[PDB]
């Protein structure tokens, strides 16, 4: 388990679905999301930062080569920190 | 009133040094994109909406320089290699994390 | 100042003058940049000292008139041609390239067609002699020559 | 043919307009561009009207040839040289 | 002959790459190369450019730290030569002296 | 950052569209910043192999400025190879030819020589005016700070400046002037 | 004009002027007395 | 009244650096013991994970993280498997705060925990020396030992 | 910064006879030092 990514262990379809349901399972305003980041846009190699934002206060933020798989990418990262699956989580202890 | 740097781009920064003088310990977290700072997100009556499928083949000059323009290369990118360098390319290279 | 008028009937006039700044830091100074503590601490774009220096027509005032010593009257003409070639004192003309530190006049000088061995190289003069000695704020000092 | 000729705004005509030779008048002007009549491959005698070597007093297998093309110094032929091709 | 002769070459490019990386990031914290690296050496760490250059690239909030105190003990000894005098020597101009 | 592998190499690895002002700026130095950020030695992730490269759009390049003299000193040199060919123009001749031809031929001799120049040169964009396409304003990010600062000539001078510096001599009553 | 390197004055009215970035020395009652600065 | 030492504003008059004021030394100690307890009482609660240090060993500097590996280029007189304590600390850090030695941390704050997982030979090393015209000539071939060293656990303990 | 290193008296080489060159590299997990290093 030690060196993978939780979806890339865990496959999902809708990351977007998952952090609302999550969101209102435990009592949070539905997420937004919003170009915080933005580079290119007009040619075939843009960069799109999207931020999912809750109450005016940022809870994510992902990359992406087109707005939508940005906003993807910001719904995994939502996810991960929700989850505690965290790049820079604590690591197992042996 | 005084920051080494400027405090608004990657990390508020706050540098200490213990009472013993013998290490220098560091605050740094992390700044926020304010939302304020951010930008919201962007946005046959008869027949099919029949599926617009032309694929124009250009010949090799014309796709070249149509491929150049669009990715700011060269011609040179674009223009095939030999058999020579096809064969000596490593089909299954190294991969680390 | 002084004033002459045309009318045949030409008169001269007195009108009002500005007279100098109440306490001069260092009163012992000879000249007024001296009195100023100024002596190495102007360029060419200190336009206010420069028009304080010039005649209305662009043209300089005379060492005796305006109290200098010879060194700092040389530095002042210096940086008011350099001025006046980088267009910093549009009201003070006679009578489209962007310069500055302009040191010869455009129009008499020789294009470089043969540059020099590396040994021997003709540079291209930028600024001037007459103010390499001003204060450097900078560990590499003024490049005069380019 | 087709023929592209650069006119001014206010002489603009319609497309698919005849035009005849009475566009012209008589004691005018005119510039003529055509393609000039073909000769093939030919030496520099045709070419550029070189002069040349003389026929007899000794010449061996020289008589139409172009001579020195270049100087010994220059270790190449200069871009633009006369020499024989289409003409 | 070229193997072992860019043994030699390969440890220079690698030493100048490691330069070029430290210089990119500290002219993106506003400081100069020779400023951050005679710094940190005034202020005694003594890390070496390699992991310099490792932590400009991953560890972005760790490096504007340390640009910081390099640019902290900039200003430390801009004052101190400024003063000419006894005044305090400063907070990270410290020396720890070892016996 | 818990991203996931190929959005953290995209985001890592993207280009940017800086934007650079001529008006009354050296050549050299637009050149020397440019060149920088066109073979992406601003990045610390930099390698030579790595076509790390950004674009750098510089607009106002018909109003540089040259230190001294070298408007009528400077040459440009070229030789069309005929015998001939050998022209020299000097550097007021190549702007009034050619408004963009200075600040291109700075940067083209400060980009490094080898292969990688002419791409880097394509991702170079000048233009002369205040007018830019409406594409590459849409993909600009960062207009850079100028390296010269507009020594702001004497009409400019507010009367609050004007009045604060103090007057150096007193000149004779009688003086024509 | 006679090119030279030092210029003389041979008259009372002669006057050198700096023009075209050359010294020159001019004179109005003796023209031969025209000198120029290489 | 002018001060005897006033300059006019002039372009070089004063130094193109703006002026820049130093916080006063109590203050600034007492802002030193403020930032240091809240980032002790971080690592008494244990608002991080993941830390990262900076390791001198072996004559270089290497930043390791937990359950890593790292290439000694000599032999290191440990059985394989064999759990060593790393010691001399250049820098421990996690998110949202780094400590610094000068220019080595505590053994008290910070211990870093390596393995001995591999004892090895590196791949042969080519040494050909040739000078031309001279008949010079000359080739070895060597193999240099190595030592694989799994970083297993770098652990800190509130002492700021 | 070996001018600065000499003035402080900590040679100009910070590899040379420092704490962070003359202490031990290593030592067992459970508290035994190391054997003395060759250098
Ligand atoms: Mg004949
Ligand atoms: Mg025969
Ligand atoms: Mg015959
Ligand atoms: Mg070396
Ligand atoms: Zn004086
Ligand atoms: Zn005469």
């Amino acid at each position: 388990m030690t060196g993978k990514e939780l979806f890339e262990m865990w496959k999902i379809i809708n990351p977007m679905g998952l952090l609302v349901e999550e969101l209102k399972k435990r009592n949070v305003s539905a997420p937004e999301s919003r170009l915080t980041r933005q580079s290119g846009g007009t040619t075939a190699l843009p960069l799109y930062f999207v931020g999912l934002y809750c109450d005016k206060k940022l809870i994510a933020e992902g990359p992406g080569e087109t707005v939508l798989v940005a906003e993807e990418e910001a719904a995994r990262v939502a996810l991960r920190k929700l989850y505690g699956f965290t790049e820079n989580r604590r690591p197992w202890n042996y | 009133t005084y920051s080494p740097l400027p405090d608004d781009y990657n990390c508020n920064v706050e540098l200490a040094l213990t009472s013993d003088g013998r290490t220098i310990v560091c605050y740094h977290p992390s700044v926020d994109i304010p939302y304020e700072h951010t930008k919201p997100i962007p946005r046959d009556q008869v027949l099919k909406t029949r599926l617009e499928e032309k694929v124009e083949h250009l010949e090799e000059g014309p796709m070249i320089e149509q491929l150049s323009k669009m990715f700011f290369t060269t011609k040179h990118r674009w223009y095939p290699h030999g058999r020579y360098h096809r064969c000596r390319k490593n089909l299954n290279p190294p991969k680390d994390r | 100042f002084r004033e002459v008028v045309e009318t045949t009937i030409i008169e001269g006039r007195i009108t009002a003058t500005p007279k100098e700044s109440p306490n001069p830091p260092n009163p012992s100074g000879q000249c007024p940049i001296c009195r100023w503590n100024l002596k190495h601490k102007y360029n060419y774009d200190d336009v206010l000292l420069l028009s304080q220096f010039i005649r209305p027509h662009g043209g300089m005032l005379p060492r005796k008139i305006t109290g200098l010593c010879q060194e700092e009257h040389r530095k002042i003409e210096e940086c008011v041609k350099m001025a006046h070639r980088a267009g910093l004192l549009p009201n003070h003309r006679p009578r489209q390239l962007n310069r500055y530190l302009t040191r010869w006049a455009p129009g008499s000088v020789k294009p470089i067609y043969k540059k020099g061995p590396r040994w021997n190289r003709v540079r291209m003069p930028v600024g001037s002699p007459l103010l390499r000695d001003n204060v450097c704020y900078s560990r590499t000092p003024w490049k005069l020559y380019h | 043919t087709v023929k592209i000729f650069n006119i001014t705004d206010n002489a603009a005509i319609k497309p698919g307009t005849p035009l005849y030779a009475a566009h012209f008048r008589p004691g005018q002007y005119v510039d003529v561009t055509a393609k000039t009549i073909g000769k093939g491959f030919q030496g520099v005698m045709k070419r550029w009207g070189f002069k040349g070597q003389p026929a007899t007093h000794g010449q061996t297998k020289t008589h139409r040839r172009p001579g020195a093309v270049a100087t010994g110094d220059i270790g190449r032929v200069w871009p633009g040289t006369k020499m024989p091709g289409k003409m | 002959v070229k193997c072992t002769k860019a043994r030699y070459l390969k440890k220079k490019n690698m030493r100048t790459l490691w330069i070029n990386r430290i210089t990119a990031a500290s002219q993106e914290h506003g400081l100069k190369y020779p400023a951050l690296i005679g710094n940190l050496v005034k202020c005694q760490v003594e890390l070496n450019r390699k992991v310099l250059a490792d932590l400009a690239i991953y560890e972005p909030k760790t490096f504007k730290s340390l640009a910081a105190l390099a640019s902290r003990r900039r200003h430390e000894g801009f004052a101190a030569a400024l003063g000419d005098g006894k005044e305090p020597e400063g907070i990270f101009s410290r020396v720890v002296q070892y016996h | 950052s818990s991203f996931s592998r190929a959005p953290q190499q995209w985001a890592t690895f993207a280009r940017i569209w800086y934007l650079l002002d001529g008006k009354m700026q050296p050549p050299g130095k637009l050149a020397a910043m440019a060149s920088i950020r066109l073979q992406g030695l601003h990045k610390p992730v930099y390698h030579a192999l790595s076509d790390c490269g950004d674009h750098v759009v510089i607009m106002n390049t018909r109003h540089i400025a040259f230190s001294g003299n070298k408007w009528e000193q400077k040459v440009y040199s070229s030789h069309t190879g005929y015998p001939g060919g050998f022209r020299q123009v000097t550097a007021a001749q190549l702007h009034l030819r050619d408004p963009v031809a200075i600040v291109k031929l700075a940067i083209y001799g400060m980009l490094p020589k080898n292969l990688h120049r002419r791409t880097m040169m394509e991702r170079l964009h000048l233009f002369p005016d205040e007018y830019i396409p409406e594409d590459i304003l849409k993909n600009l990010v960062e207009e850079l700070p100028q390296p010269r600062k507009i020594p702001k000539r004497l009409d400019e001078y507010t009367q609050e400046e004007i009045d604060a510096f103090p007057r150096l001599w007193t000149p004779p009553e009688d003086y024509r002037l | 004009f006679k090119n030279k390197t030092v210029l003389k004055k041979r008259c009372k009215d002669c006057y050198l002027v700096k023009r075209r970035g050359r010294w020159y020395v001019y004179c109005k009652t003796h023209p031969r007395h025209k000198q120029r600065q290489m | 009244s002018y001060l005897p030492g006033y300059v006019p504003k002039t372009s070089l008059s004063s130094p193109p650096w703006p002026e820049v004021v130093l916080p006063d030394p109590v203050e600034e100690t007492r802002h030193h013991a403020e930032v240091v307890k809240k980032v002790n009482e971080m690592i008494v609660t244990g608002q991080y994970g993941r830390l990262f240090a900076v390791v001198h060993f072996a004559s270089r500097q290497w930043k390791v993280t937990s359950e890593d590996l790292i290439l000694i280029g000599n032999e290191l007189d440990l059985a394989c498997g064999e759990r060593i304590r790393l010691e001399k600390v250049l820098l421990v850090g996690a998110d949202n705060f780094t400590l610094l030695g000068k220019p080595l941390l505590g053994k008290d704050l910070v211990r870093v925990e390596a393995t001995v997982i591999e004892k090895t030979e590196s791949w042969p090393r080519i040494i050909m020396r040739f000078r031309k015209r001279k008949n010079f000539k000359k080739k070895r071939i060597v193999t240099t030992p190595q030592t694989v060293l799994r970083i297993n656990s770098i652990e800190i303990a509130p002492c700021l | 910064g070996g001018q600065w290193r000499l003035q402080q008296g900590l040679a100009a080489n910070p590899s040379g006879y420092g704490p962070l060159t003359e202490l031990p590299d290593w030592s067992y997990a459970d508290g035994r030092p190391a054997p003395p290093m060759k250098g």
